[PDB]
RNA sequence: UUUGGUUGAUUCCGUCAACGGACGAGAUCCAAGCUGCCCAGUAGGUGCCGGGAUUGUCCACACAGGACAGCAGUCCUCGUCAUCCUUCUUUUUUCAGGCCCCUUCUCUGCGGGAUUCCUUGCUUUUCGCGCAAGGUGAGAUUUUGGGCAACAGCAGGUCUGUGAUGCUCCUCAAUGUUCUGGGCGACACGCGCACUACAAUGUCAGUGAGAACAAGAGCGACGCUCCCGCUUGAUCAAAAGAGCGGGGAAACCACGGAAUCACGUAGACCCACUUGGGACCGAGUAUUGCAAUUAUUGGUCGCGCAACGAGGAAUGUCUCGUAGGCGCAGCUCAUCAAACUGUGCCGAUUACGUCCCU
């Protein structure tokens, strides 16, 4: 399975809230931003966080999301 | 310029057809030079159907504990078998192999569910034809003056002709007869 | 007169083959010093010769190919040599030729066999204690 | 060039059947290879290296290549 | 003889051991049956039914 | 090849700091150096049964030790070499000087 | 590829033993007690008999030549280390035993050990193993 | 099923059979010949090589262990 | 901390008399597969110069001799500058090498790379969490294998690991300690686990090419003591013995010639308990050790007339470089591996499910 745990999902919501501008729907540019503003150690975790953040931006472009509150 | 490959540089793939339309998509006739590819054919469920048909016959010859893993020896046994087949029938050896495979497995089978009669999928029909022909030849050549390539050639030629002297044909008739008498 | 030369490599299991391709008076292929057409197992000779028959011999017209192989059994070494030659002809057409001919050669190789240009990543699995091999467990008695 | 009797015994080895025990690899006998090198030296096709081992002389290289040209010309009648 | 039919839809695995599968097959004049199949199969496969006077319980 | 300096340690970070700072001293004087060579790293292995008595499922433990080696080549006069390598070494690093 | 003649004999009597005539000469001589595969090849070489013939179609002249070599191997330059019974414990001579002299000599060896009551003689008389093998689970007759 | 009872040397009857009737077959193999004429497989292999030298049959497939012949025609 | 979907997952989404938190799972760590810097007098390569060897107008073409690249002599006039192979030890101007250059291959300390990322179709009314097939790719689902692993327990094992330990027993003709000799193995039988086979998809005898993990030296007898190589023994078996050398291990062994394997070898055998199989037993030899008898081990010739021709009821392990087959190193070790711990080589059939049995 490929379920994202609560540690990944919580961090992605925080990043989108703080850096909504300068994020877009491209994984590769979002990954560079995530590495810049995240302190954690695991590279695998940072890849997953950038992936879920890109997913949220796609959802936001079509309608509001219950947990963001921009 | 590049010409089309010929098996062992002797037999062409130009005019090969499968009369049985049910098994057309599971018998692969892509031209190759030798029955040896070393590919990853078991990664997905239906990927093994794309192995070239002659290589499938080769893979079925290394079965017992003393034969496990000896692919180069099996290629040599197949090479001599094809020459005997061509002399016996005076046709393309690859064509005779295809006809034997298309007529060597039962179409109806019985399963325990009292037993009930069911139908056999095309993939299993191709798999069972190779398995039965190789087993019939291996058992016939044990403790016998005849060599393995002659036993395999006789088994394949009889199966293609539909004769009852083949081990695969006798097994096919008995299984289908039981399924009919069952239900 | 300037020297035209490239160097490529191929791999299979623990075998590494290094091929150097240069412009010569006449085509000549040698593996570990013995010419092709002298490789004793004709099955393995036909496998190595696939790197020439698939594209055609008119592309190997005046090229000398020298191949050195080290590291594994006979079959795995033949698949490494096969890959080194196919990548060598592509490298020799990337430089000293243009893209249209290089693309034509590459697609013929790829539509025949993927492993002519891409290495097979499979390797031996480690053995673990309590097992006779990578996966076979000890016999239980009751 | 420079190979010795121990190196040659590696070349001519085989596997030995030990009865109800697992098989094992066995090297060739060094004494016989010592005899063979002595026969070739008397024919003046072999010689001792300055450092260690054996190597072919100029005559030995010439004889070997002369035989090869015979096979290439199919003079094996 | 035998008649050829084409699998349209796979309905699911049948039996306690899950070695049988139930399919919907169309004959070669627009007649549709439901049959039990042994062996791996997918949509678009062809079967050689010995009789078509028959139906599989669902 | 006048002087060969070989350093070995069980700590990867420690052996890199010693090599880097040794290169610093050589460059600060302007003595020619053949770049550091990373020799193959070795693993020592010991496998033992976990139990002290021999009961239960036969389970094993694997212990490993890694050894790192670095080689630096210097071409400098006699008294210059002692000045270059006079500095103190960190704990757990062994330095040897050899004249080939 | 030569035609079979009338004189071909299916059974060859040699050293009080019936030897099959359909076998090749080295592998037909091995049917005699005291002659193995290695010894049979050396006997044929010293007697001048080609090893690629059958045991039948062997003339009487060749059979007498083979018997002479077997009787006295040392006369035909067979080394001492190639023979059984290399130094007799009773006579100190090197010989080669064949054709039921093997059985007679083996019987004498067993009685010699039993008379002085050596350990190996004792275990032979009891019907047990004599070469240090374990006997808990092996024999099980 | 009893024993094969295969001869090891050629006889007058079997030699003439080999020279006359064998060159008519379509598939010729030492095991096949050893069955039609009750001879050893080793003897049959030598006889077939003799026929090939004479030119009455032609070698089709050759290997160290397997030989396949056919009528020259 | 329930239920509905989903996940290997008390993994997530949603709902909710609960709200906030801790562990475990995941993450972290080690190894493999693709790559960036760095790097070499212990890893390797082209280029010239020198030295050594083969060298063909035509015809000739194995005794029975075929199928498969190159070709300035063909093709339908264009296209070729130049035949190949080796240079180990060794150090020298010849005892055969010398020079100038590079980092594709090797070595590795930090880094990059993969995220259900893209497309299509499904998914409790919608949504959400996700799934399948294809794509991109060295690699496409916990990437592949391991290591670690909560809370509760069991009268499971160990007082034969310890200068771990409570009570208790013996304690100077000792249950302490040492020395000599035996035993731990003894054999009408029952059981677990391995090795070798029952042959031709074979046995024997030759020729050819070809791996990885590793290891190695300071009491008792003036240094030595461990592991190897080259010669010699040799005007005559193996196994020994003896000289001369090398290695503290990317510098020796070593260009690491493993066994399955291959051979158009014009090899031997031909369906039989047979050249299958090697149990049992006799006789001579050398080595380890202070000591070989109850055979330490190796090697030689005999014995092969010991079963065994595929194995009833019952039963073990296993899904991809895996199963099976084949050897090698380490370990125990003065001398002994049919064991275990690792390593590489050849390399498949079947399934991509279910809750019928456990
Ligand atoms: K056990
Ligand atoms: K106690
Ligand atoms: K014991
Ligand atoms: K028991
Ligand atoms: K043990
Ligand atoms: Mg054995
Ligand atoms: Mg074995
Ligand atoms: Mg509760
Ligand atoms: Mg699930
Ligand atoms: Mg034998
Ligand atoms: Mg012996
Ligand atoms: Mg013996
Ligand atoms: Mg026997
Ligand atoms: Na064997
Ligand atoms: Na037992």
């Amino acid at each position: 399975g490929k379920i994202r745990t609560k540690t990944v999902k919580r961090a992605s919501k925080q990043i989108v809230e703080k850096y909504f501008s300068k994020l877009n729907k491209d994984f590769y540019q979002n990954k560079r931003i995530v590495m810049d503003v995240t302190i954690a150690r695991s590279k695998k975790l940072k890849n997953k966080i950038a992936g879920y953040a890109t997913h949220i931006m796609k959802r936001l472009a079509r309608g509001p999301v219950r947990g963001i509150s921009l | 310029s590049a010409k089309a490959p010929k098996l062992f540089n002797k037999w062409s793939y130009e005019n090969l057809q499968t009369t049985e339309i049910a098994l057309n998509d599971y018998i692969t006739r892509t031209p190759t030079y030798v029955p040896h590819s070393a590919g990853r054919w078991q990664k997905k469920r239906f990927r093994k159907a794309r192995i070239p048909i002659v290589e499938r016959l080769t893979n079925g010859l290394m079965f017992k504990g003393r034969g496990n893993g000896k692919k180069l020896q099996a290629v040599r046994l197949v090479r001599h078998t094809l020459e005997i087949i061509h002399l016996l029938t005076d046709q393309n050896p690859i064509q005779v192999v295809i006809d034997a495979v298309s007529k060597g497995a039962p179409r109806e089978d019985s399963t325990r569910v009292r037993r009930q009669a069911v139908d056999v999928s095309p993939m299993r029909r191709v798999n069972e034809a190779i398995y039965l022909m190789c087993k019939g030849a291996r058992e016939a050549a044990f403790r016998n003056l005849k060599t393995l390539p002659e036993c395999l050639a006789d088994e394949i030629v009889n199966a293609s002709k539909g004769s009852s002297n083949s081990y695969a044909i006798k097994k096919k008739d008995e299984v289908e007869r039981v399924a009919k008498a069952n239900r | 007169h300037t020297l035209k030369q490239v160097q490529t490599f191929g791999k299979k299991k623990t075998a590494i083959a290094v091929a150097t391709v240069t412009k010569a008076p006449q085509c000549n292929i040698r593996i570990n010093g013995v010419p092709i057409s002298q490789i004793l197992p004709e099955t393995l000779r036909a496998k190595i010769m696939e790197a020439v028959k698939v594209v055609g011999a008119r592309y190997f017209s005046r090229l000398r190919v020298d191949v050195r192989v080290r590291g594994s059994g006979q079959v795995a070494q033949a698949y490494a040599v096969r890959q080194a030659i196919a990548k060598g002809i592509i490298a020799y057409y990337q430089k000293y030729h243009n893209e249209i001919e290089k693309a034509a050669l590459k697609d013929k190789y790829l539509e025949y066999d993927k492993f002519l240009l891409i290495a097979d990543p499979r390797r031996c699995e480690p053995k673990k204690w309590g097992r006779h091999s990578a996966r076979t467990r000890f016999t239980k008695s009751y | 060039p420079g190979v010795g009797y121990g190196g040659l015994s590696k070349r001519f080895s085989s596997k030995k059947n030990r009865g109800s025990r697992p098989e094992i690899t066995t090297r060739a006998s060094k004494g016989l290879l010592h005899w063979c090198c002595k026969s070739l030296t008397k024919l003046e096709l072999l010689e001792k290296c300055k450092g260690a081992g054996h190597r072919v002389t100029k005559l030995g290289r010439k004889v070997a290549d002369t035989i090869a040209f015979k096979i290439a010309l199919r003079k094996m009648g | 003889q035998a008649q050829v039919g084409v699998i349209i839809k796979v309905l699911g695995r049948t039996g306690s051991r899950g070695n049988v599968t139930q399919v919907r097959v169309r004959l070669m004049a627009n007649r549709t049956i439901v049959r039990n199949v042994k062996g791996p199969c997918k949509e678009g496969d062809m079967l050689s039914l010995m009789e078509t006077e028959r139906e599989a319980r669902r | 090849q006048r002087v060969l300096v070989k350093m070995t340690s069980r700590n990867a970070k420690a052996v890199e700091r010693v090599v880097a700072e040794l290169l610093e001293h050589a460059r600060t004087e302007k003595v020619e150096v053949r770049g550091p060579v990373r020799l193959p790293t070795r693993r020592l292995r010991i496998t033992t049964r976990k139990t002290p008595c021999g009961n239960g499922t036969n389970t094993w433990d694997t212990f490993e030790m890694k050894i790192y080696k670095r080689l630096v080549d210097l071409r400098a006069s006699t008294e210059l070499v002692k000045k270059i390598t006079s500095f103190q070494i960190e704990a757990g690093v062994d330095v040897s000087i050899t004249i080939p | 590829l030569t035609l079979q003649s009338e004189s071909f004999q299916h059974i060859v009597r040699l050293l009080n033993t019936n030897v099959e005539g359909k076998r090749k000469v080295p592998f037909a001589l091995r049917m005699v007690k005291g002659i193995g595969i290695r010894f049979a090849y050396m006997v044929c070489k010293k007697a001048g008999v080609d090893v690629e013939r059958r045991a039948g179609t062997l003339s009487p002249e060749e059979l007498e030549k083979i018997s002479e070599v077997i009787a006295d191997p040392a006369k035909f330059k067979i080394p001492e280390w190639f023979l059984n019974r290399q130094r007799d414990p009773k006579t100190g001579k090197t010989e080669h035993l064949t054709s039921s002299m093997v059985d007679t000599r083996l019987r004498e060896d067993l009685e010699r050990l039993r008379k002085i009551r050596a350990h190996r003689g004792v275990r032979h008389a009891y019907g047990l193993r004599v070469r240090g093998q374990h006997t808990c689970t092996s024999g099980r007759r | 099923r009893e024993a094969l009872q295969n001869a090891v040397m050629f006889d007058k009857e079997t030699m003439d059979k080999l020279m006359k009737e064998v060159p008519k077959y379509k598939v010729i193999t030492p095991s096949i010949i050893s069955d039609r004429l009750k001879i050893s497989v080793a003897l049959a292999g030598k006889g077939l090589q003799h026929l090939c030298r004479q030119g009455l049959i032609r070698l089709v497939s050759c290997s160290s262990k397997f030989r396949v012949y056919t009528r020259a025609a």
